[PDB]
């Protein structure tokens, strides 16, 4: 895991802020929430950044919860077999 | 000059694009956070409304809920979400709860 | 005026289990408690027609509710409102110095609040029935409303009228769009001849531009036009049947056209020239002819509504009596024959 | 505790996706977790013993000779490739290691040799008299059932189609093709009838699930927690080294290892020292 | 009428001035804090902006304080202003444009091969002083930031010595077109001439609560913008008298510290372990926790935890009633307060309303759809927690077994559990909380049981 | 345990007991501050045994 | 020892418990324990205890220009200071110290924009 992750670009990329930066630059909101927010934030209001809500810190920071775990899969109500089944 | 409201569009809708039944690739089992969520779901559905075709009587939502999984009854399906195409398409596989394998939930 | 639109929204459900037992019949029901007679999206909805497309029940995902949501798209009545409107029925209930407030009556729920001038505070009273003229892009619909804002003045027929050139012909896509017009006209014209010969009548030379004698105004059959010392050489030129007629190519529409006030602004007669003539006060207005003709018939339309409008609203002579001073009020402003 | 929190960081979005894959969003990280697919709480560690026998040793033990056939000829042929593949490769992992030694077992998901005695011990046969019809066909079960493993990462409906399966997920099975062919042979098998290895072949694939890895699952964090609780019994200059990814001119502890060029000249230490 | 919906992307912009003034629900200004009871309308306390007080809504929402999240004011400047935060963007502009027509110095076709957000900031990081203007003709100045202060900037011109006003600044940048913006680097969005602000956003009460010595800072700064002309204009080279050129530093000196003093800040509650993002999002205060000393006990199995009685009635759970449940809750209801198990309150679905046990009517129900509250009991689960949480066996859930000794205050659990926690009995502490939701109470049996 | 009112008719600044076991009052003074100004000075003792978790 | 239940003193600012015994607050579940609870893939159990037991909120946005808009059903108010009569609003589950960090970015001139997740519909 280890490994696979800071090869993952060609190049061999750090565990520290440099590598954040290398490898998810447009998740503005997980890099504010490591090292330093204000020069985070004011880097991204000036490129415009667009942050896509994705992994674990960003949907925190916007107050929900990560879509991992229990929440991974959507889940729909079988309209076919209630119909049949149950009654109004 | 103007405010980035003019500027910004909203997300086009998409469409449900279902993989047909005999193209499905992930597993005829259920992961055991998808069982997790089925009856989590199932059991406050029955705190809201109390209707079942559960035979057998039992007194908590969550007993219920768990003993329709087991014996293949529960109104609910699965919606595995493959990919989003940015021609704006939803391309899921749809998976029934009552004909896959059940994981261990001891 | 009265069209289609198509909407889409979120629905929560608060009992999936019980609202999955026949989707289309409770979402329906939802849906029409929900925006049956409120403005949304810069229109006002009247029904719902039918629901297009829609989405699976989705349990909700944030948060430990267990409920269900929805995405619809749905097909519905609404009525929008054109700028510079005409309504014929308003009943003032609120007459201070600051503002004159009404509300519609025969069309759908509209509130009009006229600027109380030094003028329109002495005339105006509550209980009385008024025709209103609507302004520009005054009809605000804020979602969430029973009625549209709007700012309206007090209708006196008008003595000028627009030319506007045509150098495009009529091609025959174009004509079988305005079909739908000519059919709203056609179906507007059938329900004015269900009414009183009598109240049509005084309504029309109420609201005439000018002043004739009597019994010389109106063919409901044939619309010939008003008989009066035969004022142009050219006779007025039948707007529907021009249409009909240019369905199948046999006439062009260039050249100068225009509607005189002295022209009924019902009767669906027009006049045409080849050359400009018409002693109009402003330039005409250089361009092609499907919005000549969509203008046109939105004209037409208006004023068919608006005389309908007139003789659905009184009904008896009594209640014309007792609103006869908007009657002598527009009468004022008629224009004598002395040319 | 300062390492763990940047660990968890540059970790936490690699989730497991419905291939099995781990990736940042879209952005492939690994194409199969763990390139085995497997819940590290679902591993046993078990002896592959075709490793270190030489080909008489495993032509004795594994070659059977009870029935003259070209299929029995071509069972002990793979076994002799597994082997041989097995040795090259991890014959290989010693080149590249200071001193990572080869070893003959490995963590598996199954261990079939705990399947197939626990099926010996709870019959109510005992030696079963020869049929050749039957070994025919344990034969023929026991090959089928490791063509088709691979589904094992797919699903029954594309088993029952016989699509075609990607290259990573033939790779994926291997371990567990080699060892049960092993742990299966004629050699092995001779007493369990054949509603018997079906039995035994129908509990291996119910374990094989059982054992893989669930979509949606935070398999950064897992990793992050599980490096840093080593580290407390070491935050030296090393680990740092590694983990900032710095270049070779600070490096403080650098070390190199040579080999001599012929392995005939590798065993006088006088030459070495020279 | 709203429906369900997530966010699926941010977007991080900066903002200008008529961002502000589209947004804002007020406009600031008197100085005056509090007229009597209610806030003064048109001050910075303005309850068009929020409430943050429990006698008065929200004028915008009508909503009470758990329900308003505020709304922003705007402040009109008399004189603009500098953005704080873009004060490097100001400069690193001022190098690559003519400060007479805004047609840009640099060759742009010589750093468009390089990616958008790196090629204007090298375009600046060229000398520039001393060039000359291709259309106009004019010789563009040495720019020199202060060493004094953070945003000032002066136009050296071989020897002339002129400070930027930001009217002059504001001027210089309105004459850039986009063509140079988009080509430069930048989006359209970034344009320069959103650096200068003449409108200010006055940030919602609920961002500052307890009429905070933010409050100071913003009260300050509308008190000495009225000493300012209400239509001083300034030109290139203009003199202008010493209280003014104090008067306008002042106001510039109280907008940069309202926002990035010593990164009262709004910019400082953002960074540190205390700060915003790791204390108050990161992490979280709950409610319906409980805490306590560990001891050993060998009767109880591996996934059981001792739970002191005292608690249990601390604790509750939260049951639905229904048809299949209404026996089995009936006891729990009767108990009330006075006798274990029992239970504390009942929502009411038909009034919407809570109601305490003991507080309760004499003709009261349990209708179905009514919540009860009801004590917690042996076969419960419950989250079991030790600190630093390290594993992902730091927390786990066990079966509760209530202590009914009144004399007992641990958490007790065998020792063959200390394994998953890494804990023994000389003092540690655990924390326990009870599920009380159905969602929650699955998940925990189902997937984080201890097994 | 201490009654306190302010005068603005008055608002009820008094003081709760806010501990999970009982004490008992063992002394009440009413000594003069730094500032010669009065305030109550209030002390509660616990009987305590030797008890499991200690 | 301590226990608290469903109900207590608050933060003025974040809508938070207070912190701990001494103020008759809540406890903490940091930053470390998320960690633990997200790599079991408990959300559930993560929505009951950072959002219905501390400071979940709800937030109001519109789809057509990202702005948080306002929406009151008694007492209706839907409305959006930004379209005013295209206001399109969704109701998305946040907490109140998030949407306070959301107005600290803007006092500071950053203008945050909400994408809200696109409509879905089966086909025809
Ligand atoms: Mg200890
Ligand atoms: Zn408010
Ligand atoms: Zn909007």
């Amino acid at each position: 895991m280890y490994a696979d992750l800071m090869t993952r670009t060609g190049q061999v990329t750090s565990l520290e802020k440099a590598g954040l930066n290398a490898r998810e630059p447009s998740n503005v909101l997980l890099r504010m929430a490591l090292s330093s927010p204000v020069q985070v934030l004011t880097d991204a209001a000036v490129d415009s950044a667009v942050n896509p809500i994705y992994g674990i810190a960003a949907p925190t920071l916007m107050g929900s919860v990560p879509r991992i775990g229990t929440m991974y899969s959507d889940i729909i109500m079988d309209e076919k077999y209630i119909t049949e089944n149950y009654k109004s | 000059s103007p405010s980035i409201c003019e500027g910004f569009v909203q997300a086009s809708s998409q469409t449900l694009v279902i993989i047909p039944d005999n193209e499905r690739i992930t597993s005829n089992v259920l992961t055991t956070f998808e069982a997790t969520r089925l009856v989590a779901v199932r059991a406050q559905q029955l705190a809201i409304n109390g209707s079942t075709m559960l035979k057998k009587k039992y007194s908590s939502p969550i007993d219920i809920a768990k003993q329709e999984l087991f014996n293949r009854k529960i109104p609910l399906l699965v919606m595995r979400c493959i990919k989003v195409t940015p021609e704006g398409q939803k391309i899921v596989e749809i998976w029934n709860p009552r004909e896959m394998g059940i994981p261990l939930l001891d | 005026m009265i069209d289609q639109k198509i909407f889409e929204t979120t629905l929560n459900i608060d009992d999936p289990t019980n609202f999955c037992t026949n989707v289309e019949a409770h979402l329906l029901k939802e849906l029409e408690n929900i925006y049956v007679g409120k403005c949304f999206k810069n229109s006002f909805i009247l029904n719902i027609t039918g629901v297009i497309q829609r989405s699976p029940c989705f349990i909700m995902r944030t948060n430990n509710s267990g409920r269900g949501y929805m995405h619809v798209r749905f097909s519905a009545v609404v009525s929008y409102l054109n700028a510079f409107d005409l309504i014929a029925a308003v009943k003032i209930i609120k007459n201070d110095s600051n503002i004159i407030l009404g509300e519609s009556l025969l069309t759908e729920p509209v509130t009009i609040v006229i600027p109380s001038s030094e003028s329109q505070n002495n005339v105006a009273e509550v209980g009385q029935i008024v025709p209103v003229q609507l302004a520009n892009s005054s009809v605000y619909y804020i979602p969430g409303r029973q009625q549209a804002s709007a700012t309206g003045s007090i209708f006196i027929p008008k003595h000028t009228f627009s030319v506007y050139h045509v150098q495009e012909e009529l091609t025959q896509e174009q004509a079988l769009n305005l079909t739908k017009l000519v059919n709203i006209i056609e179906m507007l014209l059938e329900s004015r001849s269900k009414k009183d010969f009598k109240q049509i009548c005084f309504f029309e030379k109420l609201y005439y531009t000018y002043s004739i004698s009597s019994d010389e105004i109106l063919d409901l059959k044939i619309w010939k036009g008003p008989k009066g010392k035969e004022m142009s050489r050219l006779k007025p030129c039948n707007v529907l049947s021009f249409l009909y007629d240019a369905l199948k190519n046999k006439n062009s529409s260039l050249g100068f056209w225009a509607r005189p006030p002295n022209l009924l602004k019902s009767s669906p007669l027009a006049y045409q020239q080849d050359q400009n003539s018409f002693n109009a006060t402003e330039l005409p207005i250089i361009c092609s002819a499907e919005v000549m003709f969509v203008t046109l018939l939105k004209e037409i339309i208006n004023y068919l509504q608006f005389i309908n409008d007139l003789c659905d609203t009184f009904n008896n002579e009594q209640l014309i009596k007792r609103h006869e001073n908007i009657w002598m009020l527009i009468e004022q402003r008629k224009i004598g024959h002395d040319f | 505790g300062y390492a763990n929190r940047k660990a968890i960081f540059g970790l936490q979005s690699c989730i497991v996706d419905y291939y099995r894959r781990v990736s940042i969003d879209t952005r492939l990280v690994q194409q199969l977790y763990g390139e085995d697919g497997l819940d590290a709480r679902q591993l046993e560690t078990v002896r592959f013993e075709t490793i270190m026998l030489s080909d008489q040793e495993l032509e004795d033990k594994f070659k059977y000779t009870g029935i003259q056939s070209p299929l029995f000829e071509e069972e002990f042929s793979r076994l002799k490739k597994d082997r041989d593949k097995y040795r090259q490769i991890f014959l290989n992992v010693e080149n590249f290691n200071f001193s990572q030694l080869l070893t003959d077992v490995r963590q598996v998901p199954v261990n079939v040799a705990s399947i197939v005695k626990n099926i010996l011990l709870s019959s109510t046969s005992g030696v079963l008299p020869f049929d050749e019809k039957s070994i025919l066909q344990k034969y023929a079960m026991v090959k089928t059932f490791c063509k088709n493993l691979p589904y094992v990462f797919i699903n029954n409906i594309q088993e029952r189609l016989q699509t075609p399966i990607p290259v990573y997920l033939k790779r994926a099975a291997s371990l567990m093709r080699m060892l049960i062919r092993i742990e299966l042979a004629t050699v092995k098998t001779l007493n369990i009838t054949c509603e018997q290895m079906s039995a035994i072949l129908d509990l291996i694939r119910l374990q094989y699930t059982q054992s893989l890895i669930n979509y949606g699952e935070a398999v950064g964090i897992l990793a992050a927690q599980s490096v840093s609780e080593p580290l407390t019994q070491y935050g030296i200059v090393r680990p740092q080294e590694i983990f900032s990814a710095k270049p070779v001119e600070a490096e403080q502890s650098s070390e190199m290892l040579l080999r001599l060029k012929n392995p005939e000249v590798e065993t006088n230490k006088t030459y070495a020292q020279e | 009428e709203a429906g369900y919906a997530e966010i699926a992307a941010v977007q991080f912009n900066i903002a200008g001035d008529n961002d502000h003034k589209r947004q804002g629900v007020m406009e600031v200004t008197i100085s005056n804090l509090f007229e009597g009871t209610l806030p003064a309308e048109g001050g910075i306390y303005d309850a068009r902006m929020g409430t943050t007080d429990h006698h008065y809504k929200c004028i915008t929402c009508s909503h009470q304080r758990k329900q308003c999240m505020g709304h922003p004011g705007i402040l009109q400047m008399h004189a603009p202003v500098l953005q704080p935060l873009f004060i490097a963007e100001i400069r690193r502009w001022l190098r690559v444009i003519c400060l007479n027509c805004g047609a840009p110095i640099v060759d742009l076709k010589r750093y468009e091969h390089l990616i958008r957000p790196k090629r204007l900031i090298e375009a600046a990081s060229s000398q520039t002083e001393g060039k000359q203007c291709y259309v106009c003709k004019a010789v563009h100045p040495k720019i020199v930031k202060d060493s004094e202060d953070y945003f000032t900037f002066w136009a050296d011109q071989q020897g002339k010595i002129d400070k930027l006003y930001p009217q002059i600044i504001r001027e210089i940048f309105s004459r850039v077109t986009y063509d140079t913006v988009v080509k430069l680097g930048r989006s359209k969005n970034s344009h320069p001439e959103k650096l200068v602000l003449k409108a200010i956003q006055i940030p919602p009460i609920s961002i500052r609560p307890g009429i905070h010595d933010i409050n100071n800072v913003i009260q300050y700064l509308v008190r000495k913008n009225l000493l300012i002309p209400k239509d001083l204009q300034i030109v290139r080279g203009q003199k202008i008298p010493l209280n003014i050129d104090r008067n306008l530093q002042t106001i510039q000196q109280l907008y940069y510290n309202f926002l990035l003093d010593s990164v009262p800040s709004i910019m400082r509650r953002l960074p540190r372990k205390e700060g915003r993002i790791r204390k108050s999002l990161l992490g979280s205060q709950v409610w319906s926790i409980s805490r306590s000393t560990i001891c050993g006990n060998s009767d109880l199995h591996l996934d059981e935890v001792g739970y002191p009685i005292s608690f249990a009635r601390t604790l509750q759970v939260a049951e639905t009633v229904q048809h299949y449940n209404i026996n089995r809750l009936m006891p729990y209801f009767l108990n009330g307060k006075r006798q274990y198990p029992g239970c504390s309150r009942v929502y009411k679905q038909i009034t919407q309303s809570v109601h305490d046990i003991e507080g309760l009517k004499q003709d009261f129900r349990l209708e179905v759809g009514d919540i009860l509250y009801r004590d917690v009991v042996t076969g419960d689960v419950a989250f079991f927690n030790r600190q630093p949480s390290l594993e992902r066996s730091s927390i786990g859930v066990h079966r509760i077994v209530v202590l009914e000794n009144p004399k007992i205050s641990t958490f007790q659990m065998n020792v063959s559990a200390c394994a998953w926690y890494n804990a023994d009995f000389d003092g540690d502490q655990m924390n326990l909380w009870v599920p009380w939701s159905v969602m929650s109470r699955v998940e925990a049996e189902l997937l984080c049981s201890v097994r | 345990i201490i009654g306190k009112v302010a005068k603005i008719k008055y608002i009820d600044r008094s003081v709760m007991y806010g501990f999970d076991e009982p004490a008992v009052v063992d002394a009440v003074m009413r000594p003069h501050g730094p500032n010669d100004e009065i305030f109550g000075l209030m002390r509660l003792r616990y009987e305590r045994n030797l008890n499991i978790g200690d | 020892r301590y226990a608290v239940a469903s109900y207590g003193p608050t933060d003025a600012l974040t809508g938070q418990p207070l912190d701990g015994k001494r103020s008759h607050g809540g406890l903490r579940l940091g930053e470390m324990e998320h960690w633990v609870l997200t790599a079991q893939g408990a959300m559930q159990t993560i929505i009951e205890k950072s959002h219905d037991d501390s400071d979940g909120c709800i937030s109001y946005i519109c789809r057509n220009c990202g702005e948080p808009a306002i929406y009151n059903a008694s007492h209706p108010i839907y409305k959006c200071m930004n379209c005013d009569v295209q206001a399109d609003i969704g109701m998305v589950d946040s907490r109140r110290s998030s949407i306070v960090f959301q107005h600290e970015m803007r006092a500071a001139n950053v203008n945050i924009t909400s994408v809200l997740s696109p409509r879905v519909f089966q086909p025809a």
